[PDB]
RNA sequence: CUCUUAAGGUAGCCAAUGGAUUAACGAGAUUCCCACUGUCCCUAUCUA
């Protein structure tokens, strides 16, 4: 309603969603494709220096280093730590497709969880080494 | 190429055009001006009159000039045909007269608007405007003859058949009364008149047919007389230009019964005379009217003449009768085969249309890859189904027939529940509940 | 000839015989096929193919029709009617581009008593041999004077003044003569008048169309100079690119200058461009624009290069003479 | 359809069954229709209808006269047959034109307070080598759109008119001031180039300059018409 | 056994219809002329079902199936799913699929034995295809063209691919599908053949604007008439050279 | 409802007036489209022509191929950000405005469309439905 | 009596520079771009 909320969260000023960023961080191939990109003028920094968690392009390596050494990135990482909250969560909260939600929960706990954590750790150490 | 010129707007005569444009000025521009008004207003009034009238004349002239074909830029067959029909010299001179009148009218309009810039009184401005309009009227009335000529030419040229010179063509030629229009009637659905006197047909007539899924055109011509081009007339020149320009298969028709009024010697002489016309085109000699006389029971000298006709490479003699469906179809198919062979063999000598043709002609094939059986599946009901006859007393009634007998399209309300395959036919018109106390019934609906 | 009352039943000029007739038809068919190939290599590959797709070319901008205004041409005909001597001012970089041949032909046809001469201005922007060759080639038609217009440090001022004094001496019974300056916009007509007066008496600006109405300037007691707005004669061969590279239109009012930057690349030497902008390594106009924008810091929001602004600045540099270039003069004979 | 398909369709199927009777009754009604149009059409349409009726009646009378005249019943060389074609001036007195009509006041200045400029409102001949005076000293203004170079000159003998170039303005009857300004009004004597008329003196000299008198008002009709003085 | 018709003056038969070996689906829009065009050739031999998918008429583009099953997207309503279940016999399975690519008819090209699929479909969608439709599944593009369902028309006898498919790609796809493949057009030059026509082992339905050479190519490659084998391209070579 | 369209078109909330820039969803090389006209739009004093989902517009390319630029071409709106009502009973909207380049007969220049395509537009234009990978 | 078109292959001779195409500054006059928006489509609502 108010001016700040309207001019920040307008429809045309939208940013990438948490579940999409979770799916980008889940697999190592997605991490590689996001880290290694062709040089594109339409993106800042020629498409380089891209924070996957924040889904944001920085202009320079020093800018990316400063962004990583900050609370905004830490807030985004803490937000991404949890369950990605698909529509199955809301359905189960209403009591709908409960077995489907439980299957997704156990799959997240078993398979997609530790692999995504290992990918995050490898991405962090790669950024530390290359920066 | 355009092949058709029916979309030419009506050409008014000189007096009618003058009436149209002048009355358009008087209706569509304001007419009341007072001498007590400002001189600038008076000058604007008369300048608008002059400019609007000039624009009307120029618009009409431009509609004339854009509509008519450029005779020197069309395909040479169309150029020769239109030169024979309308005398290209007169055609171009009349259109140049229209162009010159357009330029002169524009000059008059510009000059008198510039003059009206300095008008001092309403009387002087009115005199200048009347002078401009009168000079325009003089220019337009000088066009009385070219406009009549061009209106006649427009009417005649809107009705010419569309002949593509780069498609597949069966040309029909010969003496008058040998059966050319009869053959065109047999092989196409053209309505060319068939009458037992010479020159019933005075222009080219086009028919069409399909052979091996290919669209063929067929040109029936007025008959040619065994005369030199110096004393040849325009009607015969239509046929001469058709044979000269259209790359095709030519069918030269001969009447051996001499019912056409021309002797067999005359027909052979005409064939040998127009022999230079069809060079590097397919040629065939069709002997019509085999139900009156036949080549086999002719005279010895006449047989020698027909053999001399056959001597010319690489023509072929075929018999036909315009009451013989099988024979006219056979001669049509032989001519089409010769024309197709010529076109395909000519394309075989070209290298441009090779790789794409091979790609679009090749049929890929599989090979093994597993010991798995894959066969077409046709249901027994399908293979026992009887072919639907639209014209039959005892035929299955279709959904559209039921719709038309009930309400018609857009009024008939089909019941989609009638096709339900249920355990009980009384369950077809059952309303399936969907909501009960804030719960979707469908996500609870389950066996066991 | 034709109609219900037609009496023409035979062709007027019948061919000799069927062999000549078929030879003529074969010749006509071959000529038609060759003409169709030659015209379809361009037109059907260009304009007519777009008609199938329902495409239409972008509407022509009004900024390219500047210099063809009725007010401007009214001023031009006024100064010609008032002038005894007419000085046609050409650009030393492209004098054939800046020649107004239609106005020259009008002057030689309708008013033969008016003396038309050439002044080749901006000779300081071309190599000396280029200016000499252009003067020699234009002197085969008209008296041509090389000039560099500047109030303080000029070239050719004394020669122009003595030529004007000679014209006055020839017309010594006219009690005064008028010398009207005509030519393309931005050739430097007002600059030449200021050079002759040794004072800024006519307004001068790099932007085209600074002068709008005529102006009388008293050079000596018997010599008047007439300043005229620049004129661009209409034509069909003169494309928008040619008009833009003649320094005619205001670059701020054009739509897509990146489409014209390849014209700059074709008209300028690579070494000259790389010396002017301190950049190298581009292989096309888009990369040239992007490299220049990144070097100069002309970034949009988020770091996107400002291609349109950089291209407009490049076009302005080309037209205003911060990038060296010239059109080669005709070969020496 | 192709060629004369409507004519062939009439030949093959005929016309509508009531076509002849319908056409006949329309042609019978035409007389009543003509009278109703003459008495009912108003304004411009009525005037045009009456004008056309008069022209048709004149043409019909001429046709009847020609038929009855047919029923009652220069010495050119061979190479020219079958090929078709006091010292008082014709206008000794013309309408007088005052300076008020001839000239128009042109006001100058930012507030339009100075009125020394005059503009000639009539057509003028300026001659060869005309250059406009400087605007600061240009009192008399002859606008270029009103300047003339040629006139339609009619020879009284042989009855022809040629577009001839003007050479000079000999005498404007209004005033010698208008003569020296080159004003072209009705009655003005001008000199015209008659080279294309092929006139030769009795002594053999080719005549290429003669006098003509202007017979129209060019400011009213946009052109100069003149009669040669032979 | 190739007929031509229109759905409300439109040539895109595959957009508005779905034809398998055991059933036919037709959009409900308008009159009964489309239904009767199918019914004149099929009789009451196989079920012909009026249907809507998410309230739309584009049922051939929204649905996929063969003689053993029918797949519908997640946008299909429960009432439409129930109507399809009641109209079709139990021999044909019906499955609603949660897939990001909802245009299943565009992204799946299948017959009774094999199925080319969009290369970016989900693994569970692939398994569901292999289960319900009972076919082998290959992720493929038709000469770089995704939407294999719209750019291919396939039966158990042959296949028609869009004409810009190279010969090597045609050979690879023919080896994958185990049917002869030809490159051609439908509806007078359209490249979208899968959405231009519908075909099964004994019937083809194309648009009215399809020409005689295109119809002959379709009949030959799909082996419709008994006297029309798939190797009569040698006999139709003359007409194909003339047409191309 | 425009030439090439299949049937009638119920009224959708207008989102894109003339002068708006939408994304290009096809794979023809263009990046965005600048709306200069709306086909079928009525005439009213001071009222801008405006497009909605499923409409055909005349557009120019601002970003994309230099060959494709500087020409006016038909486009079909396939996504809009202004919310509109469906007769099934929900208001809905997309995150962006997007169209696809087409000929006057509603046939696509491109071969694929990236991102979801509205049901209304897909049902109105058969070639859009044929080139759509996702219909909502 | 005589005068001007000798100059030549993308930067010269002649005296760092060859300049006023002058930096900086300006409630001076003007054009364009990004951003931004109720200027507008098209108006609605709230407070004193
Ligand atoms: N007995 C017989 N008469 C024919 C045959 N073909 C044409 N005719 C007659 O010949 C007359 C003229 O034929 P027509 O079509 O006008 O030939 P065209 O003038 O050369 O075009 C017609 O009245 C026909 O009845 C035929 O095969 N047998
Ligand atoms: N280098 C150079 N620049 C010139 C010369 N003459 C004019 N200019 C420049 O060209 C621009 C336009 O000059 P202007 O006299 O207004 O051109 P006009 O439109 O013909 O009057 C001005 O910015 C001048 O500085 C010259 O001889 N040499
Ligand atoms: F000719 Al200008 F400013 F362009 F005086
Ligand atoms: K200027
Ligand atoms: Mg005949
Ligand atoms: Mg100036
Ligand atoms: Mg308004
Ligand atoms: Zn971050």
């Amino acid at each position: 309603m108010g001016r700040y909320s309207v001019k920040r969260y307008k429809t045309k000023r939208r940013t990438r969603d948490l579940d999409l960023i979770y799916n980008d961080l889940s697999t190592k191939e997605s991490v590689q494709k996001l880290l290694n990109q062709p040089l594109d003028e339409t993106k800042p920094g020629l498409g380089q220096h891209y924070c996957i968690h924040c889904a944001k392009y920085m202009e320079t390596a020093i800018a990316l280093k400063t962004h990583l050494k900050g609370k905004v990135h830490k807030r985004r990482v803490k937000e991404l730590r949890g369950v990605p909250y698909t529509q199955e969560v809301s359905d189960a909260a209403a009591g709908y497709n409960l077995n489907k939600f439980l299957n997704r929960v156990q799959e997240i706990t078993q398979s997609v969880g530790p692999e995504k954590e290992s990918n995050e750790a490898l991405l962090k150490e790669h950024l530390d080494s290359t920066l | 190429m355009q092949l058709s010129w029916k979309d030419i707007p009506t050409v008014a005569p000189a007096n009618d055009l003058l009436d149209i444009v002048l009355n358009r000025t008087q209706r569509k521009t304001p007419t009341v001006i007072r001498p007590g008004f400002k001189i600038t207003r008076i000058r604007a009034f008369y300048m608008r009159k002059v400019k609007y009238t000039g624009e009307g004349f120029v618009e009409k002239f431009e509609d004339i000039l854009k509509g008519f074909p450029n005779i020197n830029d069309v395909h040479p067959f169309h150029r020769d045909l239109m030169d024979t029909l309308y005398e290209k010299n007169h055609y171009k001179i009349s259109l140049a007269a229209i162009s010159r009148a357009k330029s002169l009218v524009e000059q008059v309009a510009r000059d008198y608007v510039r003059l009206l810039k300095f008008g001092q009184s309403l009387f002087q401005c009115k005199q200048l405007k009347r002078a401009a309009l009168g000079r325009m009227a003089t220019i337009v009335k000088k066009l009385r003859d070219p406009l009549a000529y061009l209106e006649q030419v427009r009417q005649h040229i809107g009705r010419l058949p569309s002949i593509d010179p780069n498609t597949r063509t069966l040309l029909i030629c010969g003496y008058p009364n040998v059966g050319k229009s009869s053959f065109l009637r047999c092989i196409t659905k053209s309505d060319v008149d068939v009458q037992p006197y010479a020159f019933t047909t005075k222009s080219l007539y086009v028919g069409h047919f399909d052979y091996k899924y290919l669209r063929f055109q067929a040109i029936d011509t007025p008959g040619i007389l065994d005369r030199p081009t110096e004393e040849m007339n325009n009607i015969e020149m239509q046929s001469i230009y058709a044979i000269a320009h259209l790359r095709s298969c030519v069918l030269y028709f001969m009447d051996l019964s001499e019912q056409c009024g021309f002797t067999i010697e005359a027909q052979v002489k005409l064939f040998h005379s127009i022999k230079p016309l069809f060079a590097n085109k397919s040629v065939m000699v069709v002997i019509n009217k085999t139900d009156i006389i036949r080549p086999e029971d002719l005279d010895e000298e006449r047989a020698q003449l027909l053999e001399s006709v056959k001597e010319v490479p690489g023509v072929e003699i075929m018999t036909s009768s315009c009451q013989l469906e099988e024979n006219v179809m056979e001669v049509r198919n032989k001519a089409c085969e010769k024309l197709l062979a010529s076109r395909i063999e000519n394309k075989l000598k070209s290298q441009s249309r090779i790789n794409n043709v091979l790609n679009k002609i090749h049929v890929a094939q599989p090979q093994a890859r597993d010991d798995v059986k894959r066969t077409p599946f046709i249901p027994e009901s399908v293979k026992n189904l009887k072919k639907y006859d639209p014209e039959d007393p005892n035929r299955r009634k279709l959904a559209r027939d039921i719709e038309a007998e009930n309400g018609g399209a857009g009024v008939f309300n089909v019941n989609l529940k009638d096709k339900y395959l249920l355990e009980d036919d009384e369950w077809k018109n059952d309303i399936m509940p969907e909501i009960l106390d804030g719960k979707n019934v469908y996500d609870f609906l389950d066996p066991e | 000839a034709f109609g219900p009352k037609a009496q023409r039943k035979r062709p007027r000029l019948a061919a000799s015989n069927l062999e000549d007739l078929v030879k003529a038809t074969n010749e006509d068919i071959t000529k038609y096929e060759e003409k169709q190939v030659l015209d379809a290599t361009l037109g059907l590959m260009g304009n007519q193919e777009d008609k199938e797709n329902g495409w239409t070319s972008a509407a022509k901008e009004a900024i390219f029709s500047k210099g063809q205004s009725k007010r401007i041409w009214n001023e031009l005909y006024k100064v010609i009617d008032s002038s005894d001597v007419v000085i046609h001012v050409l650009d030393a970089r492209d004098p054939l581009g800046t020649r107004c041949k239609s106005v020259e032909e009008y002057m030689k046809k309708e008013t033969p008593h008016k003396h038309l001469i050439y002044v080749l201005n901006k000779c300081d922007l071309v190599p000396t041999w280029v200016a000499a060759a252009w003067v020699k080639h234009l002197s085969k038609e008209r008296p041509t004077l090389a000039f560099h217009a500047s109030i303080t440090n000029s070239f050719g001022k004394g020669s122009l003044i003595q030529l004007l004094r000679q014209f006055s001496q020839l017309h010594t019974d006219r009690k005064q003569i008028s010398v009207g300056f005509i030519g393309y916009p931005n050739t430097g007509k007002s600059s030449i008048i200021n050079t002759l007066r040794k004072k800024k008496v006519c307004q001068v600006a790099p932007i085209p169309g600074e002068t709008k109405v005529w102006q009388y300037i008293t050079l000596m007691k018997r010599i008047f100079l007439i300043d005229c707005p620049g004129i661009v004669p209409p034509s069909s061969k003169d494309s928008e690119e040619d008009i833009l590279f003649r320094g005619v239109v205001r670059v701020e009012h054009v739509t897509h200058p990146e489409q014209y930057i390849p014209g700059v690349l074709k008209r300028c030497q690579v070494k000259h461009l790389e010396r002017t902008y301190e950049i190298s390594g581009w292989k096309d106009a888009t990369e040239f624009i992007e490299i220049l924008a990144r070097k100069q810091g002309r970034l949009l929001k988020g770091g996107e290069p400002d291609e349109s602004g950089v291209s407009k600045q490049i076009l302005n540099d080309f037209n205003r003479g911060k990038i060296p270039w010239f059109v080669l003069p005709p070969e020496k004979e | 359809p192709q060629n004369d398909y409507i004519e062939r369709h009439i030949k093959q199927h005929g016309k509508r069954l009531d076509h002849e009777e319908r056409k006949r009754k329309r042609e019978a009604r035409e007389s009543h229709k003509i009278s109703e149009r003459a008495q009912k059409l108003t304004g411009w349409k009525g005037k045009q209808f009456a004008k056309k009726r008069y022209a048709e009646k004149v043409s019909m009378r001429k046709k009847i006269k020609a038929h009855e005249q047919s029923k009652v019943k220069d010495a050119l060389p061979t190479y020219l047959l079958d090929r078709e074609q006091k010292f008082s001036v014709p206008l000794p007195k013309v309408r007088g034109i005052s300076e008020e009509e001839m000239f128009k006041v042109i006001k100058t200045g930012k507030s339009r307070s100075k009125s020394w400029k005059r503009m000639i409102t009539k057509h003028t001949f300026v001659g060869e080598g005309f250059t406009r005076r400087p605007v600061k000293m240009e009192r008399i203004i002859r606008p270029s759109a009103l300047r003339q170079k040629k006139a339609n000159v009619t020879h009284p003998e042989l009855g022809v008119t040629v577009f001839l170039p003007i050479l000079a303005v000999k005498k404007n009857p209004q005033s010698p001031m208008y003569t020296q300004l080159g004003v072209l009004t009705k009655g003005t004597i001008i000199e015209v180039n008659v080279s294309e008329l092929g006139m030769v003196t009795a002594g053999g000299k080719v005549v290429w300059g003669k006098y003509a008198q202007v017979t129209n008002e060019p400011d009213r009709d946009g052109c100069v018409n003149a009669v040669l003085l032979v | 056994m190739a007929t031509r018709t229109q759905f409300e003056n439109s040539n895109e038969i595959g957009v508005f219809s779905k034809l398998t070996n055991t059933y036919c689906l037709v959009a409900v829009g308008g009159s009964e002329n489309f239904y009767s065009a199918f019914e004149a050739e099929l009789g009451d031999a196989i079920p012909i079902v009026h249907t809507t998918i998410a309230g739309t008429r584009i049922i051939g583009r929204m649905t996929a199936g063969n003689r053993r099953g029918l797949l519908v997207p997640t946008q299909t309503t429960d009432q439409e799913l129930q109507h399809l279940r009641n109209s079709l016999p139990d021999s044909v399975k019906i499955q609603r699929v949660e897939e990001r690519l909802s245009a299943l008819g565009n992204v799946i090209c299948c017959n009774d034995y094999v199925a080319l699929v969009h290369p970016d479909i989900d693994r569970e969608t692939e398994e569901l295809i292999s289960d319900v439709l009972g076919v082998e599944v290959f992720r493929q593009t038709i000469s770089g063209n995704i939407l294999v369902g719209s750019y291919c028309s396939l039966s158990n006898q042959g296949g028609l691919v869009h004409p810009q498919t190279s010969v090597q790609d045609q050979e690879e796809l023919s080896s994958l599908l185990q049917v002869p493949l030809v490159a051609g057009t439908v509806n007078r030059g359209s490249s979208v053949v899968g959405a231009g026509m519908v075909v099964n082992d004994y019937l083809a339905v194309t648009g009215l604007d399809t020409t005689a050479p295109e119809l002959s190519v379709i009949e030959s490659i799909f082996r419709l008439q008994d006297a029309q084998p798939e190797s009569i391209s040698g006999n139709l070579r003359d007409t194909l050279i003339e047409t191309y | 409802s425009g030439n090439g369209a299949q049937g009638t078109k119920f009224r959708i909330s207008l989102g894109l007036p003339v002068g708006a820039i939408m994304n290009c969803a096809d794979n023809s090389g263009a990046r965005n489209l600048y709306i200069i006209a709306v086909k079928g739009s009525g005439s009213r004093l001071n009222r801008l022509p405006a497009a909605s989902l499923g409409d055909m517009v005349m557009a120019t390319v601002k970003k994309g191929k230099p060959e494709l630029r500087k020409k006016v071409m038909p486009a079909i709106v396939v996504r809009q950000a202004k919310s509109w009502r469906r007769r099934d009973g929900v208001f809905l909207y997309f995150e962006d405005n997007a169209g696809v380049i087409a000929n006057p007969k509603g046939e696509m220049k491109g071969s694929a469309i990236t991102g979801p395509v509205g049901k209304e537009c897909a049902d109105l234009w058969p070639r859009v439905a044929s080139n759509s990978g996702v219909v909502v």
